Protein backbone atom coordinates (compact mmCIF):
# COMPACT_ATOMS: atom_id res chain seq x y z
CA UNK A 1 0.00 0.00 0.00
CA UNK A 2 2.90 2.27 -0.11
CA UNK A 3 2.70 4.50 -3.63
CA UNK A 4 5.07 6.63 -4.64
CA UNK A 5 4.44 9.04 -7.80
CA UNK A 6 6.64 11.40 -9.56
CA UNK A 7 6.19 14.24 -11.35
CA UNK A 8 8.95 16.30 -13.11
CA UNK A 9 9.31 19.06 -16.14
CA UNK A 10 9.70 16.73 -19.09
CA UNK A 11 11.98 18.80 -21.44
CA UNK A 12 14.21 21.74 -19.93
CA UNK A 13 16.81 23.72 -21.69
CA UNK A 14 20.57 22.88 -20.45
CA UNK A 15 21.37 25.02 -17.81
CA UNK A 16 18.72 25.39 -16.08
CA UNK A 17 17.30 23.77 -13.25
CA UNK A 18 15.32 20.77 -12.38
CA UNK A 19 12.95 20.21 -9.49
CA UNK A 20 11.27 16.83 -9.45
CA UNK A 21 8.44 16.02 -6.76
CA UNK A 22 7.81 12.32 -5.36
CA UNK A 23 4.72 12.08 -3.70
CA UNK A 24 4.15 9.33 -1.49
CA UNK A 25 1.14 7.17 0.27
CA UNK A 26 0.59 4.64 2.75
CA UNK A 27 3.62 5.56 4.94
CA UNK A 28 5.14 8.50 7.01
CA UNK A 29 8.20 9.98 5.72
CA UNK A 30 9.29 10.24 9.08
CA UNK A 31 9.70 6.56 9.79
CA UNK A 32 11.70 5.99 6.16
CA UNK A 33 14.10 7.05 4.10
CA UNK A 34 13.56 8.33 0.34
CA UNK A 35 16.17 7.21 -2.25
CA UNK A 36 16.48 8.89 -5.65
CA UNK A 37 17.94 7.16 -8.65
CA UNK A 38 17.76 7.97 -12.24
CA UNK A 39 18.39 6.12 -15.27
CA UNK A 40 19.64 7.35 -18.90
CA UNK A 41 18.56 5.78 -22.29
CA UNK A 42 19.91 2.45 -22.34
CA UNK A 43 22.31 2.54 -19.56
CA UNK A 44 21.98 1.37 -15.80
CA UNK A 45 20.98 2.60 -12.44
CA UNK A 46 22.75 5.46 -10.81
CA UNK A 47 22.35 6.32 -7.28
CA UNK A 48 21.61 10.05 -6.78
CA UNK A 49 21.43 10.32 -2.38
CA UNK A 50 18.67 9.76 0.36
CA UNK A 51 16.88 11.64 2.45
CA UNK A 52 16.35 9.93 6.22
CA UNK A 53 13.20 9.95 8.08
CA UNK A 54 15.37 12.78 10.36
CA UNK A 55 16.08 14.56 7.85
CA UNK A 56 19.51 14.38 7.06
CA UNK A 57 20.47 13.59 4.03
CA UNK A 58 23.29 11.87 1.72
CA UNK A 59 24.49 12.61 -1.51
CA UNK A 60 26.48 10.88 -4.30
CA UNK A 61 29.88 12.66 -4.56
CA UNK A 62 30.48 13.58 -7.58
CA UNK A 63 27.34 15.83 -8.22
CA UNK A 64 26.57 16.26 -4.44
CA UNK A 65 27.20 20.16 -5.49
CA UNK A 66 24.52 20.37 -8.10
CA UNK A 67 21.94 18.56 -6.49
CA UNK A 68 19.55 19.25 -3.12
CA UNK A 69 16.95 16.86 -1.73
CA UNK A 70 14.75 18.01 0.72
CA UNK A 71 11.10 17.17 1.99
CA UNK A 72 7.92 17.84 3.35
CA UNK A 73 6.53 15.65 5.99
CA UNK A 74 2.83 17.57 6.34
CA UNK A 75 2.68 17.17 2.55
CA UNK A 76 4.41 13.78 1.97
CA UNK A 77 6.36 14.81 -1.09
CA UNK A 78 10.52 14.58 -1.48
CA UNK A 79 11.82 16.94 -3.86
CA UNK A 80 14.85 16.63 -5.80
CA UNK A 81 16.77 19.66 -7.43
CA UNK A 82 19.40 19.61 -9.49
CA UNK A 83 21.40 23.24 -10.57
CA UNK A 84 23.01 23.86 -14.36
CA UNK A 85 21.68 21.02 -15.97
CA UNK A 86 23.85 19.42 -18.84
CA UNK A 87 22.62 17.12 -21.67
CA UNK A 88 24.14 14.31 -19.90
CA UNK A 89 21.18 14.74 -17.20
CA UNK A 90 18.47 13.48 -19.62
CA UNK A 91 17.45 10.19 -17.78
CA UNK A 92 13.71 8.60 -15.92
CA UNK A 93 14.19 9.82 -12.74
CA UNK A 94 13.10 7.58 -9.42
CA UNK A 95 11.82 7.49 -6.07
CA UNK A 96 11.99 4.92 -3.90
CA UNK A 97 11.66 4.08 -0.27
CA UNK A 98 14.20 2.62 1.76
CA UNK A 99 13.35 0.37 4.84
CA UNK A 100 16.67 -2.00 6.53
CA UNK A 101 18.96 -1.84 3.34
CA UNK A 102 16.99 -2.28 0.94
CA UNK A 103 14.84 -0.50 -1.94
CA UNK A 104 11.20 -2.21 -1.65
CA UNK A 105 9.10 0.43 -3.05
CA UNK A 106 9.69 2.46 -6.28
CA UNK A 107 7.47 4.94 -8.24
CA UNK A 108 7.27 4.42 -12.23
CA UNK A 109 9.57 7.31 -12.82
CA UNK A 110 9.53 10.70 -14.40
CA UNK A 111 11.43 11.23 -17.52
CA UNK A 112 13.31 14.57 -18.20
CA UNK A 113 15.12 15.90 -21.56
CA UNK A 114 17.76 18.24 -21.69
CA UNK A 115 17.40 20.00 -24.75
CA UNK A 116 17.85 23.60 -26.08
CA UNK B 1 33.33 4.86 -3.24
CA UNK B 2 32.84 1.23 -3.83
CA UNK B 3 31.86 0.31 -7.06
CA UNK B 4 30.54 -2.72 -8.06
CA UNK B 5 31.03 -4.86 -12.01
CA UNK B 6 28.09 -7.09 -13.33
CA UNK B 7 29.52 -9.66 -15.15
CA UNK B 8 27.92 -10.97 -18.16
CA UNK B 9 26.65 -7.37 -19.26
CA UNK B 10 24.58 -9.54 -21.41
CA UNK B 11 23.63 -12.80 -22.07
CA UNK B 12 21.14 -15.13 -24.27
CA UNK B 13 19.49 -17.96 -22.85
CA UNK B 14 16.80 -20.31 -23.33
CA UNK B 15 13.51 -21.02 -21.44
CA UNK B 16 14.39 -23.87 -18.99
CA UNK B 17 18.06 -22.85 -18.58
CA UNK B 18 20.01 -22.23 -15.29
CA UNK B 19 21.97 -18.97 -15.23
CA UNK B 20 24.69 -17.33 -12.89
CA UNK B 21 25.38 -13.71 -13.07
CA UNK B 22 28.05 -11.65 -10.90
CA UNK B 23 28.28 -8.64 -8.94
CA UNK B 24 32.24 -8.14 -7.92
CA UNK B 25 32.92 -5.47 -5.44
CA UNK B 26 36.07 -3.09 -5.48
CA UNK B 27 36.07 -3.10 -2.24
CA UNK B 28 34.76 -5.27 0.95
CA UNK B 29 30.78 -4.66 1.09
CA UNK B 30 30.22 -6.92 4.03
CA UNK B 31 27.28 -9.16 2.62
CA UNK B 32 24.89 -5.71 2.26
CA UNK B 33 24.30 -6.52 -0.75
CA UNK B 34 20.44 -6.67 -3.00
CA UNK B 35 19.48 -7.23 -6.53
CA UNK B 36 17.04 -5.87 -8.54
CA UNK B 37 14.75 -6.99 -11.90
CA UNK B 38 14.06 -4.30 -13.92
CA UNK B 39 11.39 -5.24 -17.07
CA UNK B 40 11.35 -3.16 -20.53
CA UNK B 41 9.38 -0.05 -19.12
CA UNK B 42 8.79 -0.50 -15.59
CA UNK B 43 10.50 0.06 -12.50
CA UNK B 44 13.47 -1.87 -10.65
CA UNK B 45 11.57 -4.41 -8.35
CA UNK B 46 13.67 -5.96 -5.40
CA UNK B 47 14.35 -9.77 -6.02
CA UNK B 48 17.20 -10.29 -3.31
CA UNK B 49 18.66 -8.42 -0.10
CA UNK B 50 21.25 -8.66 2.39
CA UNK B 51 22.92 -11.40 -0.33
CA UNK B 52 20.42 -14.10 0.39
CA UNK B 53 17.53 -13.20 1.23
CA UNK B 54 13.65 -13.51 -0.93
CA UNK B 55 11.91 -10.75 -1.48
CA UNK B 56 8.30 -11.60 -0.68
CA UNK B 57 6.65 -12.96 -4.03
CA UNK B 58 9.81 -13.92 -5.48
CA UNK B 59 9.88 -17.74 -6.91
CA UNK B 60 11.79 -20.24 -5.60
CA UNK B 61 14.09 -20.41 -8.31
CA UNK B 62 16.17 -17.24 -7.87
CA UNK B 63 19.05 -17.46 -5.36
CA UNK B 64 21.80 -15.55 -3.87
CA UNK B 65 25.14 -15.90 -2.12
CA UNK B 66 28.50 -14.16 -1.95
CA UNK B 67 30.51 -12.66 0.63
CA UNK B 68 33.13 -10.02 0.24
CA UNK B 69 33.71 -8.60 -2.64
CA UNK B 70 32.39 -11.80 -4.73
CA UNK B 71 28.48 -11.67 -5.33
CA UNK B 72 26.10 -14.34 -7.70
CA UNK B 73 22.59 -14.34 -8.61
CA UNK B 74 21.80 -18.04 -9.92
CA UNK B 75 18.29 -18.71 -11.89
CA UNK B 76 17.05 -22.03 -11.88
CA UNK B 77 15.66 -22.96 -15.62
CA UNK B 78 14.33 -19.66 -16.80
CA UNK B 79 10.83 -18.52 -17.27
CA UNK B 80 9.51 -16.03 -19.83
CA UNK B 81 8.66 -13.51 -16.95
CA UNK B 82 12.54 -13.51 -16.26
CA UNK B 83 14.40 -12.05 -19.27
CA UNK B 84 15.15 -8.22 -18.84
CA UNK B 85 17.77 -6.25 -16.59
CA UNK B 86 19.51 -7.41 -12.99
CA UNK B 87 20.90 -4.99 -11.13
CA UNK B 88 22.98 -5.21 -7.48
CA UNK B 89 23.22 -2.59 -5.43
CA UNK B 90 25.46 -2.49 -1.95
CA UNK B 91 24.68 -0.21 1.01
CA UNK B 92 28.66 -0.15 2.29
CA UNK B 93 28.65 3.58 3.24
CA UNK B 94 27.56 5.17 -0.07
CA UNK B 95 25.09 3.27 -2.24
CA UNK B 96 26.14 2.46 -5.43
CA UNK B 97 24.40 -0.10 -8.40
CA UNK B 98 26.58 -2.18 -10.59
CA UNK B 99 25.94 -1.69 -14.80
CA UNK B 100 23.30 -4.36 -15.32
CA UNK B 101 22.99 -7.50 -17.09
CA UNK B 102 21.12 -8.03 -19.57
CA UNK B 103 18.80 -11.54 -19.98
CA UNK B 104 17.51 -12.10 -23.01
CA UNK B 105 15.71 -15.07 -24.95
CA UNK B 106 17.90 -17.26 -27.28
Amino acid sequence: QVQLQESGPGLVAPSQSLSITCTVSGFSLTGYGVNWVRQPPGKGLEWLGMIWGDGNTDYNSALKSRLSISKDNSKSQVFLKMNSLHTDDTARYYCARERDYRLDYWGQGTTVTVSS
Amino acid sequence: DIVLTQSPASLSASVGETVTITCRASGNIHNYLAWYQQKQGKSPQLLVYYTTTLADGVPSRFSGSGSGTQYSLKINSLQPDDFGSYYCQHFWSTPTFGGGTKLEIK
